[PDB]
């Protein structure tokens, strides 16, 4: 279903309150603080940017991964392996998006030499998983996630947006950079993807001064929520300023809750 | 979900624009025409930015003052317009 | 991937086996899967081909998720098992299916006039969504028999239907064979790569035929010859010459008035080109339709159904 | 069953 955004599943459910966002993840947070948990979300949301480009994946896929990963939200942290949650969440949505299933041992390979050559510092192991264990996973996903594959993006808005205004070569690939960069934080399962996409048109204009209030003026639109995602996108981008993933990571994945055999 | 609030019958920026993100059947797009490379090579789809659309780019400087500003400044032109 | 958690899911989870006596008593077998009569402990319960979840299953789990019409098919619950990992869904009951119909009936005029405008206005809906289904065949279409709504025709059966709201890759790169030989549209017959979706209107063009002269109008390079011996050849895509007046004819031999208003819909329904076919929206503007009697939402109006039950295999 | 204005229009559908 495309085109109606409404009436779709995931706008009737999977639209989720702030303050069910913070109730649910106390259980994760009984080992860890709210700034190695943000971390840990950037790093493997990082992880799975990096495995679906090294498949010569598209963004919507890579999105929608993303999208689904961000499973997490209703339940523990320590329930399944994030380092097998990547994989899976990629294959399930690379399988939705008429992109194609990819090989068994492609698919193998690829997770291992990424993990092998970008990540060693954060697994000094190898990959030790076969595709026995990714089929049961992505068949546990797509049981207890209400069956919703389908996740809409705001890749249309923002092009429909920057078409509307007819500037497209100099504020096209700041929007385009800045919506891949908010995927970072929770927003996508706060607010709409239109409001997303008119926060990162507005950051993109006001970087490259361009007059752009009598374009915002005329529109109508909630202009409070707006700010609250400027104000997310703007703390993103503070905290990421002084955040080194070697450093660091080593030492949060030694805090990592490991599931019991 | 009675306290979520739905955009679907209010237009936004008439005059240009409809609903926000429903998108209805335009009768010129680019799904339906069937030029003579496209039947033969198939859809012909390139990236939507040029160059790296995956890559993003947090090193350029940003000023939140500046930010806040600006979005002040249109929300109170919006105020005074209406 | 711990064990509290696995006992918790099933816990949480019920068996079908344990609420349904899907058990023996099949309805209905095909390339898509086994269709079960069932009933808690009247339901379709349906088993899909194939170990684990295949492009067919995904597609028709991500479609009919989302997709809510009184003429379109919609599951009320899905069953997953691990044991044996296969996947099971839960559609509404329908006891009459358009090949029943049809093989019956070798026929009221309101019957079909209904029928039709009820299955182009599903196709409307389905085209709204911008979603192709790329495979209507009469055996598709079902109808609801003495129940809480009468006639009330749902389309079923889409496993084969695939989003077209932005192609990243072409739409034959991953399926060459996209429906039966019976009902291939010409512009895919001819190789084509991107197909619009004007292919459905072929189809349900074909069907309609098939149900005005009750006896399929293609039947069997293999259709080739007969696409073009049915409604003669273009003389006003890819290998043009790889390839190597008829129509009023071929439905006055059915018995059919070649001056009359569901002739011209027929003529105008099937073309050789994409661009003048008439869409889903014009076919219901149709003064065909309007001309008595009128389309009835209840197909059988009052009449009793003389087609039986849907028998076991 | 009569319904003699709503043959030009399609229902629009269950809708919420």
């Amino acid at each position: 279903m495309a085109g109606n955004f409404w009436q779709s599943s995931h706008y009737l459910q999977w639209i989720l309150d702030k303050q069910d966002l913070l109730k649910e993840r106390q259980k994760d947070l009984k080992f860890l603080s709210e700034e190695e948990y943000w971390k840990l979300q950037i790093f493997f949301t990082n992880v799975i940017q990096a495995l679906g480009e090294h498949l010569k994946l598209r963004q919507q896929v890579i999105a929608t991964a993303t999208v689904y990963f961000k499973f997490y939200a209703r339940y523990s942290l320590k329930s399944i392996d994030p380092v097998l949650m990547a994989p899976t969440c990629v294959f399930l949505a690379s399988k939705v998006e008429e992109f194609g299933v990819v090989s068994n041992t492609r698919l193998i390979a690829a997770a291992t030499s990424v993990l092998k050559t970008r990540f060693s510092y954060a697994f000094p192991k190898e990959f030790p998983y076969r595709m026995n264990h990714i089929l049961e996973c992505e068949f546990y996903l797509l049981e207890l996630m209400d069956c919703c594959l389908i996740v809409y993006h705001p890749y249309r808005p923002l092009l429909q947006y920057v078409q509307d205004m007819g500037q497209e070569d100099m504020l096209l690939p700041l929007a385009w950079r800045i919506v891949n960069d908010t995927y970072r934080t929770d927003l996508c399962l706060l607010y709409p993807p239109f409001m997303i996409a008119l926060a990162c048109l507005h950051v993109a204009c006001v970087v490259q001064q361009k007059d752009a209030r009598q374009w915002f003026a005329e529109l109508s639109v909630d202009m409070e929520k707006i700010l609250e995602i400027i104000r997310v996108i703007l703390k993103l981008y503070e905290q990421w300023k002084n955040f080194d993933e070697r450093k660091e990571m080593a030492t949060i994945l030694s805090k990592m809750p490991k599931p019991k055999p | 979900a009675f306290g979520i609030l739905s955009y679907e019958h209010r237009p936004l920026k008439r005059p240009r624009l409809g609903p926000p993100d429903v998108y209805p059947q335009d009768p010129k797009q680019k799904e339906d025409e069937l030029t003579a490379l496209n039947v033969k090579q198939g859809f012909n789809n390139q990236p939507a930015v040029s160059g790296d659309e995956h890559g993003s780019a947090k090193n350029v400087s940003f000023n939140p003052a500046k930010i806040s500003s600006n979005f002040s400044s249109i929300i109170a032109e919006k105020l005074r317009c209406n | 991937m711990d064990y509290d958690f696995k006992v918790k899911l099933s816990s949480e989870r019920e068996r079908v086996e344990d609420l349904f006596e899907y058990e023996g008593c099949k309805v209905g077998r095909g390339t898509y899967g086994h269709v079960y009569k069932a009933k808690r402990k009247d339901y379709a319960l349906k088993q899909i081909e194939g170990t684990g979840i295949s492009m067919s299953a995904c597609r028709e789990i991500a479609l009919l998720r989302e997709l809510k019409h009184p003429n379109v098919i919609s599951l009320q619950k899905v069953f997953l098992s691990h044991a044996d990992r296969k996947v099971w869904l839960l559609f509404d009951y329908a006891e009459h299916d358009l090949w029943h119909i049809i093989k019956f009936h070798r026929l009221p005029r309101g019957m079909v006039k209904s029928l039709l405008y009820q299955i182009l206005d599903g196709i409307h809906y389905l085209h709204a969504n911008w979603v192709l289904h790329r495979d209507l065949k009469p055996a598709n279409i079902l109808v609801m028999g003495e129940g809480p709504e009468r006639g009330r025709v749902k389309i079923a059966d889409m496993g084969f239907a695939r989003l077209f709201n932005s192609p990243l890759k072409p739409l034959a790169d991953l399926d060459p064979v996209v429906v039966t030989f019976w009902y291939r549209a010409p512009e895919l017959l001819l190789g084509a790569r991107h197909y619009t979706k004007a292919i459905d209107i072929w189809a349900i063009g074909c069907i309609f035929a098939e149900l005005l002269t009750s006896e399929p109008i293609f039947h069997c390079h293999d259709q080739l010859d007969r696409i073009f011996n049915v409604m003669g050849f273009p003389a006003d895509m890819p290998e043009h010459s790889t390839l190597m007046c008829s129509l009023i004819k071929y439905m006055e031999k059915h018995k059919v008035k070649p001056d009359s208003k569901a002739f011209h819909l027929l003529q105008k329904l099937l073309t050789m080109d994409p661009i003048k076919r008439i869409t889903s929206e014009q076919a219901m503007q149709d003064p065909y339709f309007l001309e008595d009697p009128l389309p009835t939402s209840d197909v059988f109006a009052g009449c009793q159904i003389p087609y039986p039950k849907r028998e076991f295999l | 069953t009569m319904d003699r204005d709503k043959v030009g229009i399609p229902t629009d559908g269950d809708s919420h």
